[PDB]
């Protein structure tokens, strides 16, 4: 099972404009990993497919990209909604193992 | 007399597995001293060390690119993406399959895109069963109406083949022998 | 009208067994690949099992012969069918329209299922 490490285990900034997540695997997926966002209390949504793929209703603000072992998910400004839980998900072998998680402060 | 091993083993370009390409074989002499790099050689129901001297009727050589990780649903018995919606091997399968790493052939730095494997598929697909078509699966209770929107997807999707890639997701040329014997005098004869 | 909605969830002495049901509205069950992933509490998610629309079954190496995934397309439902619950089993299920086999695009609302 691919192991997927996310390097910051908690990452705290204000309002303002940056974030950066990312997440290692022990060997190659090649754009086969998906980031998904956890509210607390709530299902988990889908934000990135294939690295750099959004899905349908999430904004621009959201972006990332990463291929082979390192991937990043990129956030442009951090409004208040986006301080949550972040997953990254790899489909490149079986079974799809996800990460730890990423938990975003203020 | 020579069967002509030489244009399915060595062809310069291979058919994705959504749409293989079957050969048949008759009225020559099968010598298998032609198969002598790094491949897998799985014979079933079959003595491999004897396949030069083992005489049928007809022999059934399909070719399709696959991904590594793949490799291993071509087989009786085995349930996948590959095997249900792609090709499918019967239970009682009298024949072999030959598969080798095709990096050096089937990648390009930008991207191979000419291969493509079916993703979706409303049934199973019966042993030796060949499927073409490519319209818009249903995946909702609204109409795809030829259009591919939401719950309306193309059901054949591309391979992703970089040189940079690992073993597993390299592509891998598969041909697959199929041995039939039948009542009418044979003519495929080691 | 994407929602999935589950049901079934509940206090489980271990060993007994649990029924779960996943109803989906605009999802035809029967022509999509269908995942349950369940969370442990305050911890990461982990798949569980998925569903083609073929209908081969594919289970997480904890929960193979335990853990039985179906589905019935008449009430357009999606069951789990989970034997021989153990203590590490407790967490929030969900239901899940896994594209293809790669990734959940859609997330139901989660029941909890606690052992003992």
């Amino acid at each position: 099972e691919i192991v997927l490490t996310q390097s910051p285990g908690t990452l705290s900034l204000s309002p303002g404009e940056r974030a950066s997540l990312s997440c290692r695997a022990s060997q190659s997926l090649s754009t086969y990993l998906a980031w998904y966002q956890q509210k607390p209390g709530q299902a988990p949504r889908l934000l990135i497919f294939g690295a750099s793929s959004r899905a349908s209703g999430i904004p621009d603000r959201f972006s990332g990209g990463g291929s082979g072992t390192d991937f990043t998910l990129t956030i442009s400004r951090l409004e208040p909604e986006d301080f949550a839980v972040y997953y990254c998900q790899q489909y490149g072998s079986s079974p799809r193992t996800f990460g730890q998680g990423t938990k975003v402060e203020i | 007399n020579l069967c002509p091993f030489d244009e399915v083993f060595n062809a310069t370009r291979f058919a994705s597995v959504y749409a293989w390409n079957r050969k048949r074989i008759s009225n020559c002499v099968a010598d298998y001293s032609v198969l002598y790099p790094f491949f897998t050689f799985k014979c079933y129901g079959v003595s491999p060390t004897k396949l030069n001297d083992l005489c049928f009727t007809n022999v059934y050589a399909d070719s399709f690119v696959i991904r590594g990780d793949e490799v291993r649903q071509i087989a009786p018995g085995q349930t996948g993406n590959i095997a249900d919606y792609n090709y499918k091997l019967p239970d009682d399968f009298t024949g072999c399959v030959i598969a080798w790493n095709s990096n050096k052939l089937d990648s390009k730095v930008s991207g191979n895109y000419n291969y493509l494997y079916r993703l979706f598929r409303k049934s199973n697909l019966k042993p030796f069963e060949r499927d073409i078509s490519t319209e818009i699966y249903q995946a909702g209770n609204k109409p795809c109406n030829g259009v591919a929107g939401f719950n309306c997807y193309f059901p054949l999707r591309s391979y992703s083949f970089r040189p940079t890639y690992g073993v597993g997701h390299q592509p891998y040329r598969v041909v697959v022998l199929s041995f039939e014997l039948l009542h009418a005098p044979a003519t495929v004869c080691g | 009208d994407v929602h999935l909605v589950e049901s079934g969830g509940g206090l489980i002495q271990p060993g007994g067994s649990l029924r779960l049901s996943c109803a989906a509205s605009e999802f035809i069950v029967s022509a999509n690949y269908m995942s349950w992933v369940r969370q442990a509490p305050g911890e990461g998610l982990q798949w569980v099992s998925v569903i083609y629309p073929g209908g081969s079954t594919f289970y997480a190496e904890s929960v193979k012969g335990r853990f039985t995934i179906s589905r019935d397309n008449s009430r357009n439902t999606l069951y789990l069918q989970m034997n021989s619950l153990r203590a590490e089993d407790t967490g929030v299920y969900y239901c899940a329209r896994d594209y293809g086999d790669f990734y959940f695009d859609y997330w139901g609302q989660g029941t909890l299922v606690t052992v003992s």
